[PDB]
């Protein structure tokens, strides 16, 4: 998730950050933003959907 | 990171063109500084938004 | 709704990044834009496409 | 042309003037004494200002309340509107009365000093308010200095808090309050402040391009390295290394290279082209750094060894690398924790402590600018502790002034914090400088101490740095130095790049850098002013060092320019009958007159519109006698004498004839300034500069003791060539007392048709071309070449051009122009390095014949050089043959990159670094790792 110009706070780098991100996706709020980040990380929409 | 410091102007690189913006000592929108503000903040948290 | 989010209105033939993260249209009911811009094809879309 | 008539007119009036010698030795000594006096005056001003600044800061009482005692000052970025509501709580703003001054060209108020506070710095905090309180004594000493020397330009205190207080109160340039004009100026990044704040460095920027720095961290690291390089002068040596389990150079440089514009650009490109990958290794990187700082085979500034570590964080301290390589602690280590992250920052802060360094954090762009100024704040501790041995005046490279004045050099002197001294206290931060005082010297102010009008238009002065850069040179233009292909640096132009480079000139440059004195007479290829020809000159360089400074002055002087005519005009009536010729109402018996816009008198303002200047010159001549001390009598005497001689030529030989079929214009140009062109019709087609010393043909025709034909410009929008003609000129070569001196040039603007008819008239007694020096088609016979008259012949049929060069009748020199405007391409106009070439007569032979071996064909030519001129006739008979037009020989100012810097740093030009520098003091308190 080390994108240019930014690095999201909801990332899966360490275990506290991963566990908080999974908790936030469970509650349902803003899971789509994390999805967009996790799609852009695996290459562009072109190759990471 | 102090109200003493947070005066005058500063250069904002957000727009990708340098622009001078004022320095404002602001408070966040949902801010816990009272039991009535904490009730509203916790309500907005509980609704998930 | 196929391919309707790809017309963003770009600067005046400068080939730069489009202005605004919203689709547009050159027609009447769609969202027009302003400021020497042309609503032309080849914008990946909102939310990185 | 009437060379003989002007000549014998000149010898006809030996009683009207005196011939005087140009003793180049005395001229150089006098100008060197004058320049050293000027710089010592500025040094005295700096000493006064620094002494008062130290004294008045020693007796300052710190405060936190300025509401009860306001500070009254003029902020430079204040709008002219009478706004009573533009005041800070603790400061009341002055509203000044601005007069227009000739010296500065801006609104100037002598009643108080102005203040510049950067936008990113709040202008009412405690530090800023205290500085604005104790700088009023600086304001008063500013007044005193300007009162004892009315020629002073900007004199300024560059505070270390961000302020800047220059004496002549003038509004900031364009950035007070203007959209898209943001004010990024910061006094502590300026070259003069960087120079006076410390001693020359030996950096080595270790960039940590490992895996963990990908994304925003690498962006901030490359921007930070660029902004760090932008604080290195030409006395500083820097390389950039990068390590990820293996340390390597980021660029083509293998050692410490000088930090000039070209090398800094190469390093910046290499850092911008850098990518992050792999595991970190702080030991293999610092080993590389300490090894590259142990290289003494290369040129260096043996001073202030540093390591700049641009990492993010880690759990590796590398104690043993430091204990092995840096045990005497000769090398500092400044560690930068760039990025927004949560890695451990303990070893990073410890490397700075155990290696006399400092620790800086760069969380985001916007924090980049301040921390570079801050290592430089650290580096000045050893300089402070050396009390008065470190207070020495230093002059910077030629740079473009901020408050636009053109080209200036600034003389700096640092100001020391002396609060606890001889009454010793804890002396907490008494190791840091308060600021740097600078005073500007205009480059046009130095130009006025080297009078140029008693010399030939080919003779001139030039000064030099210890690095070889020119303080003063005819080819130094007020433009930034180009650094490559387009897509606040100083104007650092080397001596070998302001001229053509022989080996004799390298010897002369090395001799001047060492500060010796000598003379040297030799033969030089002197490029013509229009940058289109090369002549085989005859020069005599004499040089001396300027005492008390690092500069060395020299005087180029042609062998025939050892004598000049001194006008003996003291009759007050003869000068009047000469002057009456100059009003623009007699331009039908005398030619269309233009006058060189020289500084005849100070009450005359030079004008680009020449006839305006002629009108004011006539007006001032009308009432001239009472203005005796107002201006120099020699210039006006000589110009009037030359006007009289020119009139006697134009009436007694040109007005008796009135008409020749071949000619289209007859002109005479004289060193005094008179350039009367006869018919007054071609005077509208006349496009030569009013100042004769900047006339390319005039300078060319003096070295060349023969007839020189200047081919008109091709495809130039204007009067053109057909309805103007082609220029022809020869220089008068009078002899007085058996001395060779050439006071003027006469010439003819031969019409193209009257030559083409005579050239094709004899054809009964088709391809025939006339070429001059530089291989330009003067005129031809095919009548389609004459359409492209004056155009370079290589553009016409390049195959013959290459072959005729191959016989070596045309040698060529390719050089570089670093100060040329440039059309930007793709990957208004930027400045690049253009690579201009000029051709000339390689050999002295007169007849040339051969066969052109065109591809699968054959072509024949014969070349004959017309005697007593610069022409060659080519008899080639071949048109429309098989295509040998593969490429073109385009003699044009071609955009290019400069010389390859990766090859020019292995045989660098000789250069003498600063002698005294201050580092590694034992009283320095290292317990401030920040
Ligand atoms: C699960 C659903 C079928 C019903 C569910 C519900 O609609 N939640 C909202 C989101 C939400 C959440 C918490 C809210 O603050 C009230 C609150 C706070 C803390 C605990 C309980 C209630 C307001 C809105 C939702 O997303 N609704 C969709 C239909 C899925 C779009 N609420 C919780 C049933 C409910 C509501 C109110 C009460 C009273 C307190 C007795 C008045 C009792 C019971
Ligand atoms: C082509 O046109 C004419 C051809 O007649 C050239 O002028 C002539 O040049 C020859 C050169 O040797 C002269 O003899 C001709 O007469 C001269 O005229 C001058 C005038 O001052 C006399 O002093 C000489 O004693 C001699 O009599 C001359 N004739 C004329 C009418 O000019 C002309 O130069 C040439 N074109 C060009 C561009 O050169
Ligand atoms: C030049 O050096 C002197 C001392 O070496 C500096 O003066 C000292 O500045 C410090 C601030 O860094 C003062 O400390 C402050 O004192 C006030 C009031 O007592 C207090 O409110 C602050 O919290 C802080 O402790 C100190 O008093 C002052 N004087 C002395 C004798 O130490 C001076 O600032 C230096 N010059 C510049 C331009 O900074
Ligand atoms: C600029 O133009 C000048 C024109 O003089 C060039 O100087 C000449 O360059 C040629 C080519 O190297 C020299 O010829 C060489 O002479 C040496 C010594 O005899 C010989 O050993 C070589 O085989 C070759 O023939 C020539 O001597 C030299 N002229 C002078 C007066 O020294 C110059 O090269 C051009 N370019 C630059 C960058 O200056
Ligand atoms: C660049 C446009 C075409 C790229 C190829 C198609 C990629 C999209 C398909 C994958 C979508 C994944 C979600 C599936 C949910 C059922
Ligand atoms: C200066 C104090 C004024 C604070 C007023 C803020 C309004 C807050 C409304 C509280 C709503 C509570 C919702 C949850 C109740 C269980
Ligand atoms: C400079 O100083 C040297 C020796 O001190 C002296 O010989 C020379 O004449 C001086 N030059 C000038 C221009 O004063
Ligand atoms: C230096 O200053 C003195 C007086 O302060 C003045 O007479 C002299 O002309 C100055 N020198 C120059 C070169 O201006
Ligand atoms: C500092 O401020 C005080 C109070 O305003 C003033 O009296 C004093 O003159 C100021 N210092 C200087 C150097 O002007
Ligand atoms: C420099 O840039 C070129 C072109 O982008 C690239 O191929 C090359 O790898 C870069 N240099 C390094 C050392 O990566
Ligand atoms: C410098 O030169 C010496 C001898 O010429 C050589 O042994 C050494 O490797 C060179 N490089 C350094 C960094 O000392
Ligand atoms: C100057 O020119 C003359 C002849 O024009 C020549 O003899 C002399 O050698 C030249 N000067 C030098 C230094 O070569
Ligand atoms: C130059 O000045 C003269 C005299 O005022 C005027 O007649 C003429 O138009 C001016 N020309 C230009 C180009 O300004
Ligand atoms: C001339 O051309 C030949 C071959 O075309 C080439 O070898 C040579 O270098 C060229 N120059 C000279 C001076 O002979
Ligand atoms: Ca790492």
């Amino acid at each position: 998730f080390n994108f240019q110009d930014e690095t999201p706070t909801t990332n899966f780098d360490t275990f506290p950050a991963a566990i908080l991100t999974v908790f936030q996706i469970l509650t349902g709020e803003d899971w789509n933003a994390v999805m967009y980040h996790g799609i852009e990380s695996q290459g562009g929409v072109s190759k990471g959907m | 990171e102090l109200e003493r410091d947070c005066r005058g102007q500063y250069l904002d690189y957000e727009k990708e063109e340098v622009e001078a913006q004022p320095r404002q000592w602001k408070k966040y929108d949902f801010h816990y500084d009272n039991v009535l503000w904490a009730l509203l903040t916790l309500f907005t948290v509980s609704t998930g938004e | 709704y196929m391919g309707k989010f790809h017309k963003a209105c770009f600067p005046n033939s400068t080939d730069a990044e489009p202005v605004g993260d919203f689709p547009c249209g050159k027609e009447a009911p769609a969202r027009l834009c302003e400021g020497d811009t042309e609503c032309r094809e080849y914008w990946p879309g909102p939310n990185f496409g | 042309s009437g060379v003989n008539q002007l000549v014998d007119i000149y010898e006809k009036y030996q009683d009207l003037y005196t011939v005087e010698p140009n003793n180049a030795r005395q001229l150089v000594e006098i100008a060197a004494r004058d320049i050293e006096k000027l710089l010592s005056n500025r040094s005295k001003a700096l000493v006064r200002l620094a002494l008062e600044a130290e004294k008045v800061q020693a007796a300052h009482q710190w405060r936190e309340d300025f509401a009860s005692n306001e500070v009254v000052y003029y902020n430079a970025k204040d709008d002219l509107d009478p706004e009573k509501n533009d005041s800070e709580p603790g400061s009341q703003r002055i509203k000044p009365v601005f007069i227009e001054d000739a010296n500065f060209g801006r609104q100037i108020s002598y009643q108080h000093a102005a203040v510049h506070i950067p936008t990113d710095i709040y202008e009412g905090s405690t530090i800023v308010l205290n500085e604005l309180n104790w700088t009023s004594a600086l304001d008063e000493v500013f007044k005193k200095n300007r009162e004892e020397d009315p020629s002073l330009l900007w004199q300024v205190f560059g505070s270390a808090t961000g302020l800047a207080r220059y004496y002549p109160a003038s509004p900031w340039v364009d950035n007070s309050r203007t959209p898209n004009k943001i004010d990024l100026y910061d006094v502590r990044r300026r070259p003069w402040y960087i120079q006076g704040a410390a001693s020359p460095k030996d950096m080595l920027i270790l960039v940590d391009v490992s895996g963990s720095v990908s994304g925003l961290t690498l962006k901030l690291i490359r921007t930070s390295v660029s902004e760090m390089l932008e604080t290195l002068s030409d006395d500083d040596f820097v390389n950039v290394a990068s390590f990820n389990s293996n340390a390597q150079d980021v660029s083509c440089f293998q050692h410490l290279v000088q930090a000039n514009v070209r090398n800094k650009k190469v390093l910046k490109d290499a850092v911008n082209n850098i990518t992050a990958k792999g595991i970190t290794d702080y030991k293999k990187g610092f080993s590389f750094a300490f090894e590259q700082l142990l290289n003494y085979n290369v040129s260096r500034a043996n001073c202030n060894k540093i390591i700049m570590l641009f990492t993010d964080g880690g759990e590796e301290r590398a104690q043993e690398i430091f204990n092995k390589y840096n045990k005497d602690k000769k090398v500092r280590v400044f560690t930068f924790s760039v990025g927004q992250h949560n890695y451990d920052r303990g070893p990073i802060q410890w490397m700075a402590c155990e290696n006399k360094g400092y620790y800086y954090e760069i969380p985001s762009i916007g924090a980049i600018r301040i921390n570079t100024q801050e290592y430089l704040d650290v580096l000045g501790r050893p300089m402070v502790l050396a009390g008065d041995k470190a207070k020495q005046v230093q002059w910077t490279n030629v740079y473009l002034d901020a408050l636009e004045l053109g080209l200036v050099i600034t003389g700096t002197l640092p100001v020391f914090n002396i609060t606890g001294q001889f009454e010793n206290k804890t002396n907490l931060k008494n190791q840091l400088i308060l600021g740097v005082m600078g005073v500007d010297v205009s480059l046009e102010d130095i130009k006025r101490l080297t009078p140029r009008f008693t010399l030939c238009p080919n003779g001139y002065y030039f000064a030099i740095d210890p690095n070889g850069y020119v303080l003063l040179h005819p080819n130094l233009q007020p433009k930034p130095i180009g650094v490559g292909i387009p897509t606040q640096e100083p104007v650092t132009l080397d001596f070998l790049d302001a001229e053509l480079e022989n080996d004799i000139k390298v010897e002369i440059r090395n001799k001047m850098i060492d500060g010796e004195s000598g003379e040297k007479t030799f033969r030089t290829l002197v490029k013509s002013q229009d940058e289109r020809y090369i002549d085989k000159g005859n020069r005599t360089y004499t040089w001396t060092p300027v005492n008390g400074t690092d500069y060395s002055l020299a005087l180029v002087l042609p062998t025939y320019s050892f004598y000049y005519i001194k006008a003996k005009l003291e009759e007050t009536i003869t000068q009047a009958r000469y002057s009456e010729t100059l009003k623009p109402d007699n331009f039908e018996e005398s030619g269309y007159t233009f006058i060189a816009p020289r500084d005849y008198c100070n009450d005359l303002k030079i004008s680009d519109n020449n006839t305006e200047f002629l009108l004011n010159f006539n007006e001032f001549i009308d009432r001239k006698t009472p203005n005796n001390p107002s201006c120099n009598a020699d210039l006006i005497n000589r110009v009037l004498l030359d006007a009289g001689f020119t009139n006697e030529l134009v009436q007694n030989y040109w007005s008796k004839q009135k008409n020749i079929k071949g000619v289209k214009a007859r002109f005479v140009v004289t060193d005094g300034g008179i350039t009367r062109v006869y018919p007054k019709e071609a005077g509208e087609n006349w496009q030569e500069n009013p100042e004769t010393y900047e006339d390319s043909f005039y300078k060319r025709s003096l070295d060349n003791d023969n007839y020189v034909f200047t081919a008109p410009y091709f495809n130039k929008s204007g009067p053109g060539a057909y309805e103007s003609g082609i220029m022809v000129s020869k220089a008068v070569e009078i002899y007085i007392q058996g001395k060779l001196l050439k006071p003027a040039v006469v010439g003819i603007k031969i019409d193209v048709n009257s030559w083409i008819e005579n050239f094709t008239k004899t054809s009964i007694r088709m391809d025939c071309v006339i070429l001059d020096d530089g291989g330009f088609l003067l005129m031809a016979n095919h009548d389609d070449y004459t359409n492209q008259i004056g155009r370079f012949f290589g553009e016409i049929d390049p195959s013959l051009m290459r072959h005729l060069v191959n016989i070596s009748v045309y040698a060529f020199n390719k050089s570089y122009d670093y100060q040329s405007v440039c059309e930007p391409g793709a990957a208004s106009k930027q400045s690049c390095i253009t690579e201009q070439t000029q051709y000339f007569f390689d050999n002295d032979s007169k007849s040339f014949s051969g066969v052109l071996d065109c591809g699968n064909c054959s072509r024949i030519f014969h070349g004959e050089k017309l005697m007593n001129t610069n022409l060659i006739f080519i008899m080639v008979e071949s048109k429309g043959t098989c295509p040998c037009d593969t490429r073109l020989l385009i003699q044009a100012e071609q955009t290019s990159d400069g010389p390859n810097p990766c090859d020019m740093v292995k045989q660098p030009r000789y250069r003498k670094g600063p002698d005294v520098c201050f580092d590694n003091n034992v009283l320095e308190d290292y317990t401030d790792c920040g």
